[PDB]
RNA sequence: AAGACGCGC
RNA sequence: GCGCAUCAUCCCGCGCCACCUG
């Protein structure tokens, strides 16, 4: 009987988790990873005429709600 | 478990007593073997091992769809091992065949055995996450992956 | 098939920065962080340098760094965030010049995770309280305290977690003795999950909430939670307390606010602008970086744009309420990901890409004449941007970090091969060519007719700054020269020598001594000479100098002994030294500090032996040692850092024997086959010694390490000091039939480079076969081409013309005729899908360019390259990806084009000759067979050159992803999926078709591919992984193929290539990060020097654990699990470590620290 | 612990103090109960040692004589980054042996 | 003599 | 009700967690 530290996580799914849980769940985490590895905000700060700060700050806005609105 | 690493000599001898053990003769033998294959796991663990320890878990996987409590911690050790081992992407791959299957249990199991993965060793996922084409309604493609310099 | 991984450049470029006493004294010091290296390093007030003091690795990724003090005291901690789970307080060392832990606290698993704090790190400013933060959901606070033992102590964390919540900024407030107090930027998210209609984006404000920390209840309890108007970026800490009222500062767009609990009423003050802005005016401007100084007199704030300006933000408050922000410009530099205000009038700038700069602060600008800002005044602000004034430049550290593509080619007539790397970002962008040697200054030039074998220089005093005698001898002339701050030859020398000078050098205060092979002189002021002339008709080969010891070397190897008495007389011992050998080369021990006379003296022979003397009177003159050598001895010198001496012989070699009578460490290593003759040179007031051959090598000894680096010069036959006031780091080193005259002012350690100016930023290049010329192209995102930028400002200028203004609108003319330099003030540009394209040939010897080629607004460049057709005779056509209508972030194409050029007059200029259309972006050309592969999104074609357009000649619609690289080698190609590992394609040259056989099972964001073999593909990972791919021999032409090899370096790798570095050596795996950061993988010659070297890594890493407590195995196996690679950064730190551990492991290896450490030195030494 | 799914962890914030084990429980791992590589030490919450719970033992509750222990395995599947692992159940088990033995003796 | 678990005649 | 099988499962003889008491 130890679920305890399966129901004490946030970000996994269960039973009837549908599709767009996940997803969301899925890019909030692509999200996180890019904010914390430095090379790849590296990159994506070369790719586009930008600061690391706009893109950062442009990032945390995208976190309010990806995959557009729930159905 | 108490040669660890020294014993990735060894695999090879044991391969063909592992895959008749791992038969649906005796839940007995299916825990035994699982025991055998998470310790082996976990002592080669970091040596490149891979090429055997993938045929293991070809044989190892059918057994999760069990009942009794025993069989299936055997398992889940097996496979959290497998996972500690070969790496998150293999065991990502096999828990999205029936994510979403029709069927409730294998849907349980499944589910229970990917936030098993998903709870340890998280920041590989995201390289190991498939593609999924966006609906009319949403986005589901992450758009930022696909810069070229 | 295992290699070892090695590092020849560390990373250059700077994520965090901070400032403090970390060494206890008044001394400022700066502590910034690297990707995943933490160095320290320190500025020069004097002189404004700026040099390394320390350099270690984490093995791991940096968050978070900043500083604190205790109250009272006098020495600076340091905290760190890593990805790990835990949280470590470091502390400096200066007698071990290292970092020491003293504390180390886990609380969650490892790795970049969401609900992991790590991310945002907070420290109360009086230095009593630190709070750690995640992104989501979790929050700890930690108790920083001092117990009766003068050590740090920590407490339990606490639980501050907050669910559904999002966090943007956390950073301490000031309270002034009274309970710590945090603010952050939280918002909550749950009910924008729960809405269908859409309105999450709408009324959702962002809260500031405050929260408290309770010594007494030892619990955190939130304060308040406060709307805001609009979203914030980040928050800045006023100082509070008696000093200043307690506050924060939040930066949103085109807006600053100030906030305070109690009854503050808010405060705003809009962002000034540059007067006329070329871009978008619906762009917002936002804050990146911010500094401070909490002056004792008066604080002020110092803040940057997006743009790079700087503004001196001035706070003006009553005794308890806040009045007005005052903002005023400062300067502009370039953007800055961190900057540090220093004490002295000194400021530091960590630039956000290319060098780094350290500016010094003259004048405040208090109240100039440009007029200041203020929130009082009703309704936008403009100013005019100006020149740097406040602030002067004296030092600037140069960086390579932004590195996209890497080549290496022997373009040069020397035969040793450069490095070409293309770095920076916009206007900033340049080329280097990285020069593996020693920085080369001329500044004097003479061309004196004769054979000059030598130079000696002999001061007038025992330590004159100034040289007064140089002896400019010949071969077959003798002169004599002096230096009084005027170049003129000297008269009173007094040496009367017709025969060419044998040596001369300080014997005393001012005792000069000549040898010719005649005799024996003696200079001096006094009426004191000892000359003596040769017995019989002999001949004198060496003379010894050195402070009071001299013995002459004649023929038969009758040695002479001359003790220099404190009377002043030379006298000669009552014992000879006589052999059947010749003496041709001898060197000296420098005199004890406390004795009058050492022991140690090492001369050689002719025989191919060399043996030791002893000085002292018991056995004077005596052998000590019989070694022999393997060829004829030519030089000797001693080296200090504890005392070392190096051995030359007649081939090029260079023994680093250890200080000991007879021979013991074996360490030589080539110099062809020229003879050798060391002398001492100057480096940062040390000793070192030098090394002439066909290339002139030094080498030198920088904190137990011993790096042998070339000079980039031709061949040099002799060398000497120089010592100046200007320049007091000098070497006299002449050449063939001329005089040079050399410096040492940079470090210039390894890659010596020069600066080559672009205009964009390089994507790729590619290199002319026999012309040997570098055709580069650039692109850039939201780009004004040239074009654009005049239609722009003319159409600006007849706008303000067309408003008239009282007519009495003269200003255009001296609008247009001053324009702002694009590397200094930045390059104004804006748009969302505009693009930039220029074509650029470039002479790799010099910095002119050949032929420019520009290109419509609205096309970017991708891919080029330059082949010949077979259709065609030998012209060298290039063709270059355009495209068209480009939209990054929702993916819609409307197109693309494909160009083609000649290329005549040996590749001086480029001709267009026709363009053909294509229906999405080519991705990579990949000439092979006298034709040219397309990558067209999903779909590959084979094109080859028709009249007017590309003919059109297979097609494979069978690849799933976009193309992103193909790579070509005898009858098959293969295929760089942007997600998929790699796509093995042959083509079938009777059938006409293009035929898939093999594909991987791993996907992959692969970003280069670099080919090893017919069957063995390497390449690398978007997330920092290196793996090689190597195809089964069972193949036939589904088959899948294997990995054999899994690596992770920890940064975004974009070069690879597989070429040999020094002339002589092995095939090495060279590989360029983003980081700017150049490593190898060297292959294991043997299984006993693998079988070591992978047991000494798995003794460091379960004894000497990294220094932020990451796992080394989990850190190296992060994304796959490592597979035959062993890592060399453990193995080059082993020698960093105290003695008593390395001695032990040394005898648990069952061998001993020397041999120990030759062996991990020989392949430093035979692969770089 | 693993023998017997009954007891369960508190699960806790760790905090700085470490805790112990008896003489029975002197070489078993807290988590799978082994005596093969003790590498790591094991840390205990606050709300597990006040006052009499401390110096006592996490597995069963003896008094505590020996310092507790990670092994290799456990460290290795990042289970150590967790909660308190103390036992904060009394076990099925021991109230019927107790009750038997206080009737049989 | 004891805490749990699963296996059919 | 029979025959079974698994968990280095228990086999420890009594323990002690703020208290009784005019
Ligand atoms: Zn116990
Ligand atoms: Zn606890
Ligand atoms: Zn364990």
């Amino acid at each position: 009987q130890l679920e305890h530290l399966q129901s004490k996580y946030i970000g996994t799914g269960h039973a009837d988790t549908t599709k767009w849980e996940w997803l969301v769940n899925q890019h909030r985490d692509s999200y996180c990873s890019y904010m914390g590895h430095f090379d790849l905000l590296n990159y994506f700060a070369i790719a586009e005429n930008e600061s690391k700060a706009r893109v950062r700050f442009n990032l945390m806005e995208k976190m309010l709600q990806p995959c557009g609105p729930p159905a | 478990e108490y040669i660890g690493e020294m014993g990735k000599d060894y695999i090879y001898a044991v391969t063909p007593l592992l895959e008749d053990a791992l038969m649906d003769r005796d839940l007995v033998h299916r825990q035994t073997a699982s025991a055998v294959v998470q310790h082996m796991s976990l002592g080669v663990y970091g040596f490149g091992c891979e090429d055997s320890l993938n045929h293991l878990l070809n044989y190892v996987w059918p057994n999760v769809f069990e009942t009794s409590p025993h069989v299936i911690q055997a398992v889940m050790g097996a496979l959290e091992g497998l996972r500690v081992a070969i790496g998150p992407c293999r065991m990502l791959q096999y828990c999205l065949q029936g994510l979403f299957h029709p069927a409730r249990k294998v849907r349980d199991v499944y589910w229970k055995i990917y936030n098993s993965i998903y709870i340890g060793s998280q920041d590989a996922l995201i390289a190991h996450y498939p593609r999924i084409y966006n609906d009319d309604k949403n986005t589901y493609i992450r758009y930022e992956l696909d810069y070229i310099l | 098939m295992f290699l070892y991984n090695l590092t020849l450049q560390r990373a250059t470029g700077i994520s965090f920065a901070i400032h403090g006493n970390f060494s206890g004294t008044k001394q400022q010091e700066i502590v910034v962080s690297r990707g995943k290296i933490l160095e320290l390093l320190r500025p020069d007030p004097n002189t404004g340098k700026v040099h390394t003091l320390l350099t270690v690795e984490v093995f791991g990724v940096i968050r978070s760094l900043m500083a604190f003090r205790l109250t009272g005291g006098t020495k600076d901690y340091i905290v760190v965030g890593s990805d790990s789970g835990r949280i470590v307080i470091l502390e400096y060392q200066p007698s071990k010049n290292m970092f020491e832990k003293i504390h180390q606290e886990t609380f969650g698993k490892s790795g970049c995770r969401r609900i992991v704090p790590g991310q945002f790190l907070a420290v109360d400013p009086k230095g009593r309280a630190v709070m750690i933060s995640a992104i989501e959901k979790q929050k700890l606070v930690y108790i920083l305290n001092r117990d009766a033992a003068a050590r740090l102590t920590i407490s339990s964390p606490l639980e501050a977690h907050k669910a559904n919540t999002l966090v943007y900024h956390v950073v301490g407030v000031d309270v002034g003795f009274e309970n710590p107090m945090f603010a952050c930027l939280e918002m909550d998210y749950e009910e924008a999950d729960n809405d269908p209609t859409g309105e999450a984006a709408a009324n959702t404000q962002q809260t500031l909430t405050f929260y408290e920390l309770d010594l007494g209840l030892n619990h955190v309890v939130r304060k308040y939670s406060e709307p805001l108007e609009e979203h914030g970026n980040f928050l800045i800490t006023v100082p509070g307390g008696s000093d200043g009222p307690s506050g924060v500062l939040i930066c949103s767009e085109n807006y600053i606010t100030y906030k305070n609990f109690g009854d503050q009423p808010d405060i705003r003050c809009p962002i000034p602008r540059r007067r006329n802005d070329l871009d978008d005016p619906e762009r917002g401007m936002i804050f990146v970086c911010s500094a401070t100084h909490k002056t004792k007199s008066m604080f002020f704030f110092l803040a940057q744009t997006e743009q790079g300006d700087i503004f001196k933000i001035t706070l003006e408050t009553d005794e308890d309420m806040v009045t007005e922000i005052r903002l005023k410009y400062f300067d502009t530099v370039p953007v800055a990901a961190a900057m540090c205000v220093l004490k002295t009038g000194f400021l530091f700038v960590a630039s956000e890409f290319g060098n780094h700069y350290l500016y010094q602060i003259a004048h405040l600008g208090d109240d100039d004449e440009e007029p200041e800002f203020s929130s009082a005044m009703p309704l936008t602000f403009f100013f005019q941007p100006r020149p740097l004034k406040n602030l002067v430049l004296v030092d600037e550290l140069d960086s390579l970090s932004p590195i996209l593509f890497c080549q290496i080619a022997d373009l040069a007539n020397e035969d040793t091969p450069q490095l070409y790397v293309a770095c920076g970002r916009g206007p900033r962008s340049s080329l280097r060519v990285l020069r593996h040697g020693l920085e080369v200054s001329e500044m004097a030039v003479s061309e004196l007719p004769g054979n000059p074998n030598a130079v000696w220089t002999v001061r007038r005093h025992i330590e004159d700054e100034f040289d007064a005698y140089i002896i400019v001898s010949f071969v077959n002339a003798t002169l004599v020269l002096s230096i009084g701050e005027t170049v003129e030859e000297v008269t009173d020398s007094g040496f009367l020598g017709t025969t060419p000078t044998l040596s001369c050098s300080l014997l005393g205060d001012d005792a000069l001594v000549q040898v010719y092979p005649d005799g024996i002189r003696h200079i001096r002021a006094d009426k004191r000479v000892n000359e003596w002339k040769t017995p019989g008709k002999k001949t004198i080969v060496k003379c010894a100098v050195n402070q009071r010891q001299v013995v002459i070397a004649l023929t038969g190897g009758e040695l002479v002994y001359f003790e220099m008495d404190p009377s002043g007389q030379l006298n000669e011992y009552t014992e000879r030294k006589e052999m059947s050998a010749d003496v041709v080369c001898m060197s000296l021990a420098n005199v004890p500090p406390g004795e009058q006379r050492s022991r140690f003296l090492a001369v050689g022979l002719v025989d191919n032996t060399v043996r030791i003397i002893s000085l002292d009177p018991s056995d004077c003159l005596q052998p000590l040692s019989m070694q022999a050598l393997p060829a004829q001895p030519e030089s000797l010198c001693i080296v200090e850092m504890f005392l070392y001496l190096n051995i030359g012989l007649q081939n090029g070699v260079l023994l680093r024997t250890v200080l000991d009578p007879v021979t013991g460490d074996l360490s030589d290593t080539r110099t062809g086959s020229r003879p050798v003759k060391l002398f001492r040179v100057r480096m940062q007031g040390q000793e070192a010694v030098l090394a002439m051959s066909s290339r002139s090598w030094l080498s030198y000894s920088y904190q137990s390490r011993f790096h042998l680096t070339p000079l980039s010069y031709e061949t040099l036959e002799f060398a000497s000091g120089f010592a100046s006031e200007q320049c007091p780091e000098g070497i006299v080193a002449i050449s063939t039939n001329t005089l040079r005259i050399l410096a040492l002012e940079k470090l210039g350690a390894v890659f010596n480079q020069v600066a080559f100016p672009l205009q964009y930023t390089p994507r790729k290049f590619v290199i002319h076969p026999e012309s040997n010329n570098l055709i580069i192209i650039e692109t850039d995102h939201n780009a004004y081409t040239e074009a654009t930028k005049a239609q722009r400002k003319q159409q600006m200028a007849e706008e303000m013309v067309e408003a008239a203004g009282e007519l009495a609108a003269e200003m255009a003319a001296a609008f247009l005729n001053e324009n702002l330099p694009e590397s200094i003030f930045g390059a104004p540009k804006a748009g969302n899908g505009q693009w930039a394209s220029v074509i650029r040939v470039m002479n790799p010897i010099q910095g002119n360019t050949l032929d420019l080629v520009q290109l419509e607004q609205n096309e970017a460049a991708f891919s080029v390259a330059v082949c010949r057709f077979s259709n065609t005779g030998e012209d060298w056509y290039v063709l270059v990806g355009v495209a068209k209508d480009l939209i990054l972030n929702p993916r819609s194409v409307a197109g693309g084009f494909v160009y083609t050029y000649k290329l005549v007059n040996n590749g001086e200029k480029l001709e267009f000759l026709h363009k053909t259309p294509v229906e999405e972006v080519p991705a990579a050309i990949a000439p092979f067979q006298g034709r040219v592969l397309i990558g067209v999104g999903k779909l590959l074609r084979v094109y080859d050159l028709g009249k007017k357009k590309l003919l059109r000649k297979c097609e494979n619609k069978h690849i799933a992803n976009y193309i992103s690289g193909i790579q070509t080698i005898g009858h098959r190609v293969i295929v760089s999926d942007v997600q998929e590992s790699f796509i093995w394609v042959r083509y079938k040259r009777n059938e006409n078709q293009l035929i898939i056989f093999a594909d991987d099972t791993y996907p992959r964001w692969v970003t280069t591919a670099s080919l090893l073999d017919y069957d063995t593909v390497a390449g690398a990972d978007k997330f920092g992984n290196i793996c090689v791919v190597r195809l089964p021999p069972n193949t036939n032409d589904s088959q899948k193929a294997e990995v054999i090899m899994n690596y992770h370096v920890g940064e975004t790798v974009l070069s690879l290539q597989k070429t040999t570095l020094i002339p002589g050596g092995s095939e090495s795996l060279v590989y360029t990060t983003l980081s700017g950061g150049i490593g190898i993988l060297v292959p294991f010659t043997s299984h006993e020097d693998h079988d070591f070297f992978q047991h000494v890594e798995m003794h460091l890493r379960s004894e000497h654990p990294p220094l932020c407590g990451r796992d080394h195995l989990s850190f190296r196996s992060y994304y796959f699990p490592v597979k035959n690679v062993i890592d060399g950064d453990l193995c080059e730190q082993f020698n960093s470590m105290e003695p008593n551990k390395q001695k032990n492991v040394s005898e648990e290896l069952d061998r001993t620290p020397p041999e120990v450490s030759k062996k991990l030195e020989d392949i430093r030494t035979r692969y770089a | 612990a693993k023998h017997h799914p009954d007891l369960i962890f508190c699960r806790k914030q760790a905090g700085v103090a470490i805790g112990r084990l008896c003489e029975k429980c002197d070489g078993k791992c807290v988590i799978c109960d082994s005596y093969v590589r003790p590498c790591t030490l094991v840390r205990i919450c606050d709300e597990c040692n006040y006052g009499s719970y401390q110096g006592r033992c996490v597995i069963c509750g003896g008094p505590g004589v020996s310092d507790a222990y990670y092994c290799k395995e456990c460290t290795i599947q990042e289970k150590d980054r967790d909660g308190c692992p103390k036992i904060v159940n009394l076990g099925s088990s021991k109230t019927d042996l107790f009750y038997e033995r206080k009737k049989y003796g």
